[PDB]
DNA sequence: TCAAGCCTTCCTTCAGGTGTTGCTCCAGAAAGGGTG
DNA sequence: CACCCTTTCATTATTATTATTTTTTTTTTTT
């Protein structure tokens, strides 16, 4: 963390007066005569995300070149919001010594190697591989702790 | 005219100098004396001269923030110089009124500033008609070039950070082109760096001036060679000649109103041919652009010990007084002062490597700020963190 | 591809922030208690870093509109200037599910989760309106990644970047506007200026016994309803601030160009505040910078003429049948 | 809509900032602790991005009347002099609550925090008032935008629109003006005078023998006195001021009511001070959407929005404004 | 309704200015320090907007009686003209407090924290008086706004326009005036002279020895210092303004100017500066000013007239007393 | 052509602001009903 | 059955909040 980790907050919600002036037009074709801001289209909602500004270090095994190519296009990391966040000022990738590097600080399989489950692992749901976000594909993992 | 219309390639040899040089060319000065002592070989100059006396800071970045009598008396000075009749005035006396002439014409548009200053031998009348802004000549030189490499020895501000560059030389973002520096480390390989230094923080006191110069006394006493000792004022330097005169004798050299640094640094020559051993109280442009590194030795620089000693008595805040750095430090703050005081820091210590094979070199920063806990001295020390020991 | 728009806010600009926020009546943010304090509404800042100072990062305040807001202006004034008068001129009548997916980022014309087959994301995306934001039930990526509105600072010397070292702010950009509700019955004079009201004098003099009385006893409580008469206090960022706006398209097409660009010649008329009331927000575009290159002019935009001719010919055509399918 | 009137003020303009600010008696403004230090209230600063010099935008202040104050002035022109004398012309009334939020949009604190529907949104919103302002216990928006009252100024050229670079005013736009509040009964100069004062001679010595121990307790300690000596600063009269009143997707009758403010906008005040006349202008030109209709007599042109205003006021009832006023809950 | 006197000043104005400004033995206002100064009060001042250049607007000093200062004359020459002989010949007698609320406009420096109740407001604005100036307790807006006097010159130009070209004038307007306190103990120099001393001459004598010791914070009568002042003679214009006057407030600013002759503008009074002499009066653009006094407009006069009559001081104790 | 000003005054007490002034709302969605 | 109204239920509880302290040089080789 460069940053101490501050909050971020959004909110949601349709313009209801462009909403009554499409309706007299007939642009708009709305039965309800009364909109909700706690539930359904006109829905005002608030929301609130952990923000952080940092240096992201990870470790891998495989081709420098192939990691730049791709990093290239990053012009994003975190979230690919579209609204603005994460922008990337720079990415760079050093060889390091075998034992310098903890691979092992992932989310594993509960049948991994002795020496690759560490004390911060612990057994969950989570996702291994691909998409993480897709709670379909989560499997029985044991993964460390951010 | 001398130039081709469109440059392809253009390659800037010490491009740290070329904005000022800009800001040399589009400065037109009107120098009073000489036109007085030309007119005699009219009285609307002379109270020219006496409404300028009525305007430490005298009317510093004012265009014409106050022109009480300073518009009609330039219009008098215009008419009386332009309608004086050219047969029978001298063939370089028109030169003079002609320099004069474009200055006042400059002066008069108001789209340029007005600067005073005054000579060093004599309390001259010297006016200038300067521009402190310089986009648009300078862009359009930028799309006059095809494409361009500005090569110097103090380009970049921090590791990869040039920014401050292409807004002196208001180079486009879209044409920029950032190349990483070369800094090899025989250029921080012989230099010791001392961690004695004087305690007195420098406030242009006679007292830091007594400290300071025993601190100079004991580098000339260890010195093996040459000493150039920087300093940023002629006060201060004045007060070290005091303080070490009797102390050093004919060891010494000052810079002054009287002594450029081109006779201190031929006197450095010359000491140093004679076999003794000199110490030099240098300011302006000993700080950047003076060699001294000796020609009489290039086959060898192990034997080089022409320049066995630099000492920086103070650190160089406050030397930049242009009108564009004056401009340019009023919209970026006290970083744009840090960073040109950096930058004329490193223009001062690369006066002692300036070829490799050197050995024995000797730095020395007494500056009692650099050692402090201050956060604004910070870069200052990083710089200091490439030496060791 | 990149839409860099320079603009100079002509009013001030407010966005509101939240948390409880407290200002004394002289300008301390944030009093311990214990001593007076005022309700205030800060304009949005974030904690960013700045290389400013020291080589190292230290966290500095600084005052932006959130891109979210930026967004959502984007999407309104492409909707209410091109948009809704190409669709009214066809007859076109939208439905809510599909204008809430259009005007807004919500997933009410099915809630439930839409599958979405390759071929029609790619129909989808390359729509000259629905591929730049996307939303709904199929909640696929849109095109359009729109920036935060970021004032030329030098706390955002990292964010902007270098080449805005000219032209640039520092120091404090916020300014505390103090308003006021007066309740105006006591601003009532005379039998004229009360013959509107029914009941009259005897009405004015009812609301102000009922508004002394709950003043009075507010003020013994503190040794629930309230009055009309308020005076509050909110941070706006400082008007003639010039700001810049990163638009950075995945991948466009000519038409969602075309429709960027269109927004942008039409946006001088819209806002950018939480100060509608006040004018605040109303802002001149300055420059318009494509792939690098400006083409704002002061007659709108000079440049792009086949981004022009994508999108006449992409709103020409559009008969709103993609968005209702768009929904569903 | 994007009316720009310029108007002229006869009178130095006053609208007063909060704030615990003082100054010395020579005019040095915030003084430090351990002087003599005076009571001041300051006019409304409002810090702006600014070309000093050349280069260098840094927030200087210039001098404005918030866009409250001169929103809700032409709230209250066009309610005293279109809307309520023609709707007092009939039988037309309005409850306390309905006046309430006719002029400051709410008719109470906490405000319900229930939607408004969407007819009768669309209905306010196309209302000759009520489209203007729209507050009220569910919020509405406002059709009105208005802009703070901004002086034709040197400060303000990132403000300012083109075409006003001439007749422009540049340099410091304020002057400190020092009311001293004067006990009247030192005044008196006879017993002729002490007549109509209570007592005769006993209760102006009584007050005299009141100001004597006051005197003494300050002094001593270095309720309170009637000495009210105090310094306001002012925007200078004469100049020349721009003044934005946008409407976005106006009706024809709204834009013609506000022209009828317009026309109407004489003899009023701006901000404060009343009592000092503080506020009088003179406006110079309106300028509907780029054109200029404006001659010294009135607006004499426009004859779509003054056909829309009338035809719109012969028809305004109060109904509309109390469908505004009652709160859903 | 618009009121637009139009008065000469027959003597000259000095309208004291706060500050502590200096000035040498010639018209150097302000001195730079080490010549010998005098202390300086001005002309109270105000910054207009006029054309330098004809095209130029710039800020230029104008010479003004203010506003507040002519809206305290307006209140002493209503209060005790009519106003007073009105209390006195129908026996109405105020209290300490209704005094106070009728010339300042506060009884006390500190206001209760409460709002009036609107019949109240209603029956103090349809005050012939209390309606033109408000204030209380409880602060209520008065119905007279009172500009400041403005003379009619190049820069008031943008201040005035109605009608007055011709008569404008060009160049300065002001004046240093000096005066200096001498102790008379200095110039009796007699033994006839001194006998009205209580010990006479040793007494007197005296008075030099103390004299002679403090020449070299016991101040003693010696000064030399300087006023500035408007000139006599030129031509001014004030403004009176109504919000929504009744005829009674209009009548009674119309009584105020048809006996406003014998008042002094709020100045120098030993001297006898603030005289001036009233060329005439703009009502709603007419001028209804002859050598006599107010020709026409007699329906505010009858009003005013029917106004003063049964006026009590009830509403002045009520208009006075706090929460 | 000489005279071509000498001295001394350099402001004194006042003059402290008072009241109000603390935000308001909300940012739920599954429950039955009712209507084309 | 898609379009809405309007009902209904829920258990603990507290409140902290980043903002700054130059020196005054005379270079350079244009028209």
């Amino acid at each position: 963390r460069q940053l101490p980790n501050q909050m971020w907050m959004q909110t949601g919600r349709l313009s209801i007066v462009e909403a009554a002036r499409h309706r007299q037009s007939g642009y708009l074709q709305l039965r309800a005569g009364k909109p909700n801001p706690a539930g359904g289209p006109f829905k005002t909602s608030i929301y609130h995300r952990p923000i952080v500004q940092a240096e992201l270090t990870a470790f891998c095994v495989g081709d420098q070149q192939g990691i730049e190519a791709l990093l290239s296009e990053c012009r994003q990391i975190g979230g690919k919001r579209g609204v603005g966040f994460g922008q990337v000022a720079g990415f760079k990738v050093e060889p390091v010594a075998e034992t310098d590097c903890p691979w092992s600080w992932r989310a594993l399989p509960a049948d991994a190697d002795p020496r690759l489950v560490t004390s911060e692992h612990a057994r969950c749901i989570a996702a291994i591989r691909g998409p993480y976000w897709d709670r379909t594909l989560h499997v029985e993992a044991l993964a460390p702790t951010p | 005219l001398s130039l081709p219309h469109f440059i392809d390639t253009l390659i800037v040899d010490e491009a740290h100098l070329l904005e000022q040089a800009f800001a040399s060319v589009y400065t037109h000065t009107l120098r009073l004396r000489p036109l007085m002592r030309t007119i005699e070989g009219l009285d609307a100059l002379k109270e020219l001269f006496t409404q300028m006396q009525v305007a430490t800071n005298t009317s510093l970045n004012v265009p014409l923030s106050d022109v009480p009598e300073l518009i009609p008396a330039l219009k008098d000075t215009v008419k009386t110089l332009g309608a004086l009749p050219t047969k029978g005035m001298s063939r370089d006396a028109r030169s003079v009124i002609r320099i004069a002439t474009r200055a006042a014409n400059d002066a008069l548009s108001g789209h340029s500033r007005l600067r005073i200053e005054v000579t060093p031998v004599h309390s001259y009348p010297m006016l200038l008609s300067g521009r402190s802004n310089l986009q648009r000549a300078l862009l359009g030189l930028w799309n006059a070039t095809g494409g361009a490499t500005l090569v110097s020895a103090t380009l970049f501000t921090t590791g990869d950070n040039g920014s401050l560059t292409r807004w002196k030389l208001e180079v486009p973002t879209e044409r920029a082109a950032f190349l990483p520096p070369v800094h090899p480390a025989w250029t921080t390989a012989p230099v010791l760096l001392h961690k004695e230094f004087c305690a007195h923080e420098p406030d242009d006191s006679p007292e830091w001036a007594t400290e300071c110069a025993q601190t100079i006394q004991g580098v000339a006493s260890t010195a093996q060679g040459g000493t150039l000792v920087l300093c940023t004022s002629y006060q201060n330097t004045e007060l070290l000649a005091g303080r070490l005169g009797a102390a050093l004798g004919d060891r010494l050299i000052v810079q002054s109103k009287t002594s450029s640094a081109a006779t201190c640094l031929a006197q450095f020559k010359a000491k140093h041919k004679a076999g003794i051993r000199p110490v030099w109280l240098g300011l302006g442009a000993a700080w950047t652009g003076i060699d001294l590194s000796d020609h009489s030795l290039p086959d060898n620089p192990e034997l080089d010990r022409l320049l066995s000693d630099l000492v920086i008595t103070r650190i160089p805040v406050g030397q930049n007084r242009s009108l564009t750095h004056e401009r340019r430090t009023a919209i970026g703050g006290f970083r744009i002062i840090s960073q040109e005081a950096a930058w004329h820091f490193r223009q001062g210590l690369g006066r002692l490597v300036r070829r490799p094979g050197v050995t024995h070199k000797n730095l020395w920063v007494l500056d009692a700020r650099i050692y402090g806990g201050a956060a604004w001295v910070a870069p200052f020390r990083q710089i200091l963190d490439r030496y060791k020991k | 591809m990149q839409i860099e728009v320079t603009v100079r806010n002509i009013t001030p600009i407010f966005s509101a922030a939240p948390g409880s926020n407290y200002i004394t009546i002289d300008g301390t943010i944030n009093p311990p208690p214990g001593v007076s304090r005022f309700p205030l509404v800060r304009t949005r800042m974030m904690y960013v870093a700045a290389d400013v100072g020291d080589g190292v990062i230290k966290s500095v305040p600084l005052q932006i509109v959130p891109g979210n807001t930026m967004r959502s202006l984007l999407r309104r004034t492409m909707l209410k200037h091109v948009i809704e008068p190409a669709l009214v001129e066809k007859g076109n009548k939208l439905s809510i599910g599909a204008y809430a997916t259009a005007y807004s980022g919500n997933a009410t014309g099915n809630p439930d989760g839409v599958p979405s087959s390759f071929d029609e994301i790619a129909t989808m995306r390359a729509h000259p309106f629905i591929g730049l934001f996307g939303g709904g039930p199929r909640m696929l990526e849109g095109r359009l990644m729109v920036d935060s509105l970021y004032p030329i600072h030098t706390n955002a010397e990292r964010i902007l970047g270098a080449g805005y070292e000219n032209e640039m702010m520092s120091g404090p950009i916020t300014q505390v506007v103090w308003a006021r509700r007066m309740d105006p019955i006591l601003n009532l004079g005379s039998s004229e200026d009360v013959e509107v009201i029914n009941g009259g004098a005897v009405a004015a003099n009812g609301w102000i016994q009922d508004l002394l009385a709950n003043s009075k006893a507010a003020a013994s409580k503190k040794k629930n309803g309230r009055g009309l008469k308020a005076f509050n206090a909110h941070e706006v960022v400082i008007p003639g601030l010039k700001w810049v706006w990163r638009i950075s398209l995945d991948r466009p097409t000519d038409a969602q160009v075309g429709l960027v660009l269109l927004a942008l010649n039409k946006m001088t008329n819209e806002r950018i505040a939480g100060g509608h009331s006040k004018d605040y927000g109303r802002f001149v575009i300055d420059g318009v910078s494509l792939n690098g290159e400006q083409v704002w002019s002061q007659s709108g935009i000079t440049g792009g003429e086949q981004y022009f001719d994508a999108v006449a010919e992409a709103i020409d055509g559009l008969s709103s049948k993609e968005f209702e399918q768009f929904a569903q």
